[PDB]
RNA sequence: GAAGUCGGCAAAAUAGAUGCGUAAGUUCGCAAGAAGCAUUGGCUCUGAGGGCAAUUGCCAACUCAGAACUGCUUACGGCGGGGAAUCCAACUGUAUAAUUA
RNA sequence: GAUCUGGUUGAUUCUGCCAGUAGUCAUAUGCUUGUUUCAAGGACUUAGCCAUGCAUGCCUCAGAAUCACUGCAUUUGCAGGAAUCUGCGCAUGGCUCAUUACAUCAGACGUAAUCUGCCGCAAAAAUCUUGCGGUUUCCGCAAAAUUGGAUAACUUGGCGAAACGCCAAGCUAAUACAUGAACCAACCGGGUGUUCUCCAGUGAGACGCCCAGCGAAUGAAUGACAGUAAAACCAAUGCCUUCACUGGCAGUAACACCCAGCAGUGUUGACUCAAUUCAUUCCGUGCGAAAGCCGGCUUGUUCCGGCGUCUUUUGACGAACAACUGCCCUAUCAGCUGGUGAUGGCCGUGUAGUGGACUGCCAUGGCGUUGACGGGAGCGGGGGAUUAGGGUUCGAUUCCGGAGAGGGAGCCUGAGAAAUAGCUACCACUUCUACGGAGGGCAGCAGGCGCGCAAAUUGCCCAAUGUCAAAACAAAACGAUGAGGCAGCGAAAAGAAAUAGAGCAUUUCAAUGGGGGAUAUUUAAACCCAUCCAAUAUCGAGUAACAAUUGGAGGACAAGUCUGGUGCCAGCACCCGCGGUAAUUCCAGCUCCAAAAGCGUAUAUUAA
RNA sequence: GGGCGUCCGUGUUUUACUGUGACUAAAGAAGCGUGACUAAAGCAGUCAUUUGACUUGAAUUAGAAAGC
């Protein structure tokens, strides 16, 4: 039963420098795996730069003026993973979590409104103790009596202010996805087909804007909404798309004279 | 322990300790360029020779791979900042061909000498140390400053100088 | 104490595994806990996660299960009949799941006249008439029940769960041991 | 515990059966029961080993193995001490009836 | 830079090795050192032995305050709070490489074969209690549930040489422990009354009675379907039609009202799984609204807020199992395994679970020249050196994975241990004693002995990075942290770069930091670096005595047919060869050579 | 009346090799950007002009075999 995490260990998109420490804040289980979430304490002290320090993470959080998902949070090793949404209601600044592409953790600043609305996957289908029956969210939530169609690989669009299931999303042929996980990370794009392999992995295939192909198993892939031209979340200000890493480069040196 | 910082080696001393052809070679750049030691010789050697042997590699390779066109091209303007090549010359063979006193001539030390603010390059190594040349506002005491380009215009003294 | 692991045993090939590691609390074997009959007794053990699972050294009465009529009821266990492991487990009278055992029977005679009206309120009588219908019982049980002892197998497993719970056995198992008993 | 004595002479010792185990040397046959370790009673049971007659029925005579319980005061007769080497004769045999085998 | 050179012959051309030289975060050692930046540092031999100190504990507004404790005190007390019970943690971190070849490990799969505290999302109507009166220790009226006895600190007596050693008796708390909650309060069922209410016996209706909660056990059912389109005969039953069971298939999910659709349909690649129903069970080895706490208050017999806890459940952080491919040298190791498990089978047992893991019976298999078995060296890898390419080698060491705490074994507690700064024992060592006894475990950080070619301070600090925790900070009131960080020691390696510049005699025009020092800057504090020699006002170098060394000068190999001394001596020389009286080689002086704050030598390794 | 999607019932090809693609810890190595005064490093910083801006940067590649 491990505690300490190190910084080498630790996973490369928290962006915490080699030296400057031995460890990197350990997230606590909690609603997202540990290899894939940002703890708190990462994201006021080294992103929001709020906090100087890991004593002002305690300053901050134990004070319970950090909420995610409408609930303060007073622990600075929660992790808070995708589609999460973290409120600061002193400031007055509100974050969707969701990935950059590129593949890193990018903070998506949104309305009032739209704070409200968290998506989340379907993980899980099953039948509680009468007959309710329940499904396990990415996030892991435990929604019961969700819509009779929800389905494996569905997302739930769930209101965290008022608790309720407010419309989903299946899964199927052309819907905008975004890639969560496997080098693909962030990259959006319609789903052209699904490869079926029963006992195994699905492999994804997968078209951004603009015409490009790539895969992915399909356990990486995230719904959001029925075209790629309407989609339900925010996403970063390069949407989907990967640029070539020659016209990447060109850009920053014609940036560069400012 | 658990200290990462990452170390490594500027320059290799040659096989063959002592070649009169070599030595001789060796001499006749000391003196020219006021270099303090054979040492710093054998530097440009090296970073000779790895910016030669990764345009061997880019080279063998086929035309349009896209290390050729991102990874040749970054290696092809370095070398024009710094000037160590010519803007007129882009083939990229010609990095292939480069020579110890290209990366000699554009050493703080013989451009202050050549700028014309000192005697030949021993009047300009103390000089730069005695702390006097700043290239842009900013004093640079170190003989070896590779000088962009760019920043050949800049030169002049300090102004925390005797000459300011 | 006693171990699961493998890493005393010759390999495939026959050579000695040569051990660098010790012993472990992950691999247990509880001493056999050898049931009897006779007045119910349980020593609880604590497992794995806390969890305690009752040893029964020595029960007696348990709860036997009539199939295909779906019913159960709480029987005296008689007598330990037959063991297909060793011969001396009966001797001895060790209860392990799938033994043979004698149990009492006459429940079930009350419960068979209880609810079929036949022994081995005009309203309930028309339901014995309605029950009868698409219904028989083997001899072979019947003539057992008269005696007021059936043959049963005991399907809990009495060491882990501390009780002894079975089935009463039918034509195709019970001509077997009937057979294989005598 | 061989100090006895020419010398372990005489005495003691070993000991049945079953299982495991067994060196150098060798003419490959042996050495070998090498050396050495362990088991053994009484009682109540269980398994295996067959014949005959028309799957079933009836029957004789013994042996071996296994278990539970219980006991030893180690307790008839009978019955090898063993190991390391040298000399001689290859071996079994014969041979001074009445001092020499 | 895909490079070679000296030594076999009188000469030659070969084979062919020795010697040469270039690295090495490769270690040692020798001589030498001005300044800076970032670094390894008791691994190699003993996983040897250790004096002494520290190395984990943690409390808020929110679990228990008569300290016979300290402050304030016209309020019944509020403000700290030393200890002590209680809850959590000590199973992590640190160190170390002894063991170890279908083990461990890497990449890739699996648990549908399982346990999983803390943490996230959720679930929750089992329960005849309490008071008053009476009274049969039982009815009857009543409803904010006003439950119980004991323990520590503490006091009294104290035992003992001592001891992270103990004994009586007397007090008193709980979120410790033990008890326990009816109406509020629903829906859904199974079995049934010698029960009465009806209409003609597969009758319906009421009422009575025993049972109907999550979880666990056994048993039974469900956990779908798919290879066909009409008709009619019988009983029931529906519906239509009549007046009547009268005539008859129009209509069309089901169902005998109180719910006219409150489940006719869980999930997988696949399940004996999820879940539901029926029958018997569950006696502690499960289940409280902690009969818990402090805050609001505009307010109290349903005001409101944030914590604490039980049982159930499923995500997550994990645990433990299995193993698809691959991993050094040896045949002067060829057969290995099955007495007493060897490979498989059957019913069990044990386990958290699968399994010869184990008991009984049965079979005779399983492995091996594609190297089993045995032996030798070894923690595995990410990686490092060196390499044109291909390779050869190293990997004790920071990150991941495994293992151990002197040797072995056993175990308690717990969600997790076969734990060692936890217990029990034996062995080998060892420390106190009043002789009766009681102790110890540095492969934690410093440091000691020993060993060796071989390796630093018994230093400051939690400021940062993390961890545990009852925990924000501050306010009388800053948790521990040898993990970690900082400096000391430190020519292992790695970067920058001084020891002069300007116009052989001279002569003199500046310039610099080594060093000194600072209103200060730095830092937790101090250091080091950087900034500075006036900003009104502060140091300084000329034989630059503030003085560069280590190896060489026949050849390979760059540099003397100098001068002394020695005479096959002493010594040099990696190899070839020098020295026996004019020595290009020894010992010296001068002279020049290579590298240079660095340079020889030894062994190991790579290229050659 | 024909046509796709789904599920089920009834009636024959792989592998090496190669191309592409998934799937894969960081440190290390190769590499883009960047005047930490240079460099060994680092992942930073740069700019206005103040009471923020850059949607600030932190690209990308290799990494036996086996497995998909």
């Amino acid at each position: 039963a491990k505690k300490h995490l190190k910084r080498l260990y630790a996973p490369k998109d928290w962006m915490l420098s080699k030296l400057t420490g031995v460890f990197a804040p350990r997230p606590r289980p909690g609603p997202h795996k540990l290899r894939e979430c940002l703890p708190l304490l990462v994201i006021i002290r080294n992103r929001l730069k709020y906090a100087l320090n890991a004593r002002e993470g305690e300053m901050i959080l134990r004070q319970g003026l950090v909420h995610v998902d409408n609930h303060p949070r007073r622990d600075g090793k929660y992790p808070a993973g995708f589609m999460d949404v973290v409120e600061i209601p002193k400031t007055g600044d509100r974050f969707r979590l969701m990935y950059d592409v590129k593949g890193r953790f990018a903070l998506v600043s949104l309305s009032e409104a739209e704070a409200q609305i968290k998506l989340m996957k379907v993980v899980n289908l099953y039948t509680a103790t009468g007959r309710v029956p329940v499904a396990v969210t990415h996030d892991g939530h435990r929604i019961r009596y969700p819509d009779p169609h929800t389905s494996i690989g569905d997302t739930i669009v769930y209101n965290v202010k008022e608790k309720k299931c407010v419309d989903l999303i299946k899964n199927r042929q052309g819907k905008a996805v975004i890639v969560t996980g496997g080098a693909n990370r962030g990259r959006i794009g319609e789903i052209v087909k699904v490869e079926c392999h029963p006992g195994a992995f699905n492999i994804a295939h997968l078209k951004d804007a603009s015409g490009a192909e790539f895969a992915t198993r399909a356990a990486n892939i995230f719904v959001i909404g029925k075209d790629l031209n309407h989609l339900q979340v925010t996403v970063p200000k390069q949407q989907g798309l990967r640029m070539n890493v020659i016209q990447e480069r060109e850009e920053r040196l014609i940036a560069a004279e400012a | 322990m658990r200290n990462y910082n990452n170390f490594n080696r500027v320059w290799k001393a040659p096989r063959r300790p002592f070649e009169k052809e070599r030595l001789d070679r060796e001499m006749k750049l000391c003196g020219q360029y006021g270099l303090r030691c054979k040492r710093e010789i054998w530097r440009v050697n090296m970073t000779l020779s790895k910016m030669r042997r990764t345009a061997r590699l880019l080279l063998t390779l086929p035309e349009n791979h896209p290390r050729r066109l991102l990874e040749g091209s970054a290696i092809m303007r370095r070398c024009h900042e710094y000037g160590f090549l010519d803007e007129e010359k882009d083939k990229l063979d010609y990095v292939l061909s480069l020579t110890v006193p290209d990366i000699l001539e554009r050493r703080l030390q013989t451009i202050v000498f050549k700028a014309g603010l000192a005697k030949s390059v021993h009047h300009a190594r103390v000089l730069i140390q005695q702390r006097h040349i700043a290239v842009a506002k900013q004093i640079v005491t170190i003989p070896s400053f590779i000088v962009r380009v760019s920043s050949e215009r800049h030169i002049a003294f300090a102004d925390a100088s005797p000459f300011g | 104490g006693i171990v699961r692991s493998r890493l005393h045993k010759r390999k495939i090939t026959g050579g000695k595994t040569k051990i660098h590691r010790k012993r472990m609390k992950a691999e247990l074997g509880r001493l056999p806990a050898n049931t009897r009959l006779g007045a119910r007794r349980v020593s609880p053990v604590r497992a794995r996660g806390g969890n305690f699972k009752i040893r029964a050294l020595r029960l007696d009465t348990g709860n036997f299960a009539w199939a295909s009529e779906a019913i159960a009821h709480r029987v005296r266990l008689l007598d330990v009949v037959y063991n297909a492991t060793s011969n001396e487990l009966v001797r001895t009278k060790t209860l392990v799941k799938n033994c043979i055992v004698a149990v009492d029977a006459a429940p079930f005679k009350r419960w068979y006249a209880k609810h079929y009206g036949i022994d081995l309120s005009p309203k309930l009588q028309r339901e014995w008439i309605r029950r009868r219908r698409n219904h028989r019982v083997e001899k072979a049980i019947a003539d057992q029940l008269r005696e007021g002892r059936v043959l049963a197998r005991i399907t809990s497993r009495p060491g882990q769960s501390g009780r002894a719970d079975g089935i009463l056995l039918e034509g195709a198992e019970l001509q077997f041991y009937l057979k294989r008993l005598e």
